[PDB]
């Protein structure tokens, strides 16, 4: 057993196995799973561990021919209410990546653009999980000449306890800025909200932010529905970070091919800068990029919810619904690539796509941020 | 590194 | 949907579900665990929850027909390290049920039976991971009107940490009650572990106790060989508290039948006495009842080591290695009776096996504690 | 309570 052939051999193992399984039985998909679980390690090599994923995703795609056995497998596993690891896989991607870091810095640089001379300002954000991306904005609020506005935030998200901790944490921070600053939280998942019914308060500025959660709506006109609900609070802006790899092909394989390319560029980032027996790395790649491949593979129809498109798409799409683009400003940019130099971070860089920000390792596209301006 | 993103550039001209 | 009728029938589901792994193919096993799965959940009735593991201990089995998509799906879960949660579920064990608590009291006051007289102790515990057996030890060598002997422990487990933690309880409390003790940690497995190599200084009296380690031989002579080994020793005691359950049939079907009859009784404990939404009640069940119920069903040869007997399958290997029965006293049992009327624990009672406490439910033996004096 | 002991007890004599 020699090491960097094995590396191709992976590949050619993955799509093996995976066209079995799209066309025909499992006898011989079976075959290339034995061939892959003795060459596959969660702890090795990059391509060991994108093929220690790949593998299980799979294996999970056929389980799901007999659901008596893939229901019975999965039949003790009731009694989860565990947030509190989820939490810190999310901690994990804001520090280990610059992904949210980037997104974060984009949209408070867009949001306090749209927002000069504005006395009172109101922000949705769907999925409001991470308190950071607010914390910079009360400072940076704070920071400009003409003094702190009235700000209100809407949080988005399906578990009280993350709202809680939000609030607490926001709350305590404004009151020592001494900025007026108002929390109201909603507890929704993203399928059930209604944008229409929101709170809006009359004399108000409105900025909507989506951090990696449009997508979800080409699971289930679901998604342009929901773009004109945004649309009819007549935002300032809406700025949208999304992922930027075609990973909703109609096919398996046109589906699995460029997944994993992208989700070999991110395995790159982990091996070039952590220790391979670091419990940080294995807790990242297993619980978040693991899972999204997961649903990439396995699941289909409704439950399948990454459904990642490319920039292209969601600009037509976002166009559609009558949203003009907001070009980033060119020193909003100058920052993001300042991010990317320090702080390791080696081997970023940021392209501009038509006045969106795509973020991209080593030339492989991997994430995408746009600023919106409510056409008419 | 030796990329393993190169990994798959070299397999999928083959 | 309606219950109680619900309790027969899935037990006549895992008996027809059984049959069809056992001899012949899996379409029609499919059937019934897709009926069962419907049916059975980890949180419900007794019954639902006894069909939750069972259900899950039956795919297992029958995904190991396919060794490709067993090994494939269990290809992430190698950074495992984590004793924390395992030593919680030891001490649940402890608290929840008396098996432990009545064990304890009988071997110490059967070794305090042996030792009457005696300057130096050598205790030599198989399996070594819950200090308050000997904190019990301490206190009541303190207690007898001599005075305590000098104490040497031997801990015996494949984790350093639980070792380190066992001796740092113990030397505590023995230096608080000026007892000379040592405790000597020895970390092996107990296949490998070789019981001739230990350290004995002349002049001591030995003493032996396995609480529920003694079945695990019985997968790979290896037991005469280790009970002729401890018999090497010389031991004044050795006290076995062994699980009281005919769990090793050949067959899947003997194996099965007599393995629900025996949990059906220890779950009945569990819903007599805890509310059914309790985190503590599933984390035994799913984490100790039900991973034992998984190696009776799923594994097989050298891989299952549960291969729990009857008292009597025990009394005659004991035997053979030339040991001597040590009939348990009429006071320790009345003590052991009066643990399981106080505490709640309502419904336990314990009786006589030939000089051996069995400890039963509601007419159900479940485990039996048994004294063997060191025959010639 | 109405024993899931007693569940099996009465489906083993049928």
């Amino acid at each position: 057993l020699k090491p960097e052939e094995r590396g191709l051999y992976l590949i050619h193992l993955l799509l093996t196995c995976a066209n079995h399984v799209a066309s025909g039985s499992l006898q011989n998909a079976n075959a290339a799973l034995e061939q892959l679980s003795h060459l596959a390690s969660p702890d090795g090599d990059t391509m060991q561990r994108i093929a220690a994923y790949f593998t299980e995703a799979l294996a999970n795609r056929i389980l799901k021919s007999w659901p008596g056995l893939y229901k019975a497998l999965n039949a003790t596993q009731t009694r989860t209410n565990n947030v509190s690891e989820e939490i810190h896989v999310r901690r994990l991607f804001f520090e280990m990546f610059p992904i949210l870091k980037v997104s974060y810095l984009l949209t408070n640089r867009a949001i306090l653009e749209a927002m000069e001379g504005e006395k009172m300002v109101h922000v949705i954000d769907l999925d409001a999980s991470e308190p950071a991306q607010w914390l910079a904005l009360l400072q940076a609020f704070n920071s400009r000449p003409e003094g702190p506005p009235h700000l209100r935030i809407t949080g988005v998200h399906h578990q009280k306890e993350v709202l809680e901790q939000m609030a607490h944490r926001l709350i305590e921070e404004a009151e020592k800025l001494d900025i007026p600053f108002q929390f109201n939280p909603v507890v929704s998942r993203l399928d059930c909200l209604n944008v229409e019914q929101l709170r809006v308060k009359t004399g108000e500025a409105l900025a909507v932010s989506s951090v990696l959660q449009l997508h979800t709506f080409l699971a289930s006109g679901r998604t342009d529905s929901f773009l004109n609900a945004i649309w009819g609070l007549s935002p300032k802006v809406m700025v949208v970070t999304e992922q930027d790899s075609d990973h909703n092909g109609s096919t398996l394989m046109e589906r699995l091919l460029e997944s994993l390319y992208t989700y070999a560029a991110l395995f790159d980032c982990l091996e070039t800068k952590v220790p391979r027996t670091s419990q940080d790395r294995i807790k990242v790649e297993k619980m978040l990029f693991g899972e999204e491949i997961k649903n990439i593979i396995s699941c289909e129809g409704f439950e399948r919810r990454e459904r990642h498109e490319k920039l292209e798409k969601w600009s037509q799409r976002i166009d559609l619904a009558g949203f003009g683009n907001v070009p980033l400003s060119y020193y909003a940019m100058l920052q993001a690539r300042r991010l990317l130099q320090g702080c390791g971070f080696d081997g970023y860089r940021i392209k501009e796509e038509s006045g969106c920000a795509v973020i991209c390792w080593q030339d492989r596209p991997l994430y995408s941020v746009s600023a919106w301006r409510c056409r008419k | 590194s030796m990329s393993a993103t190169a990994l798959l550039q070299k397999a999928a001209q083959m």
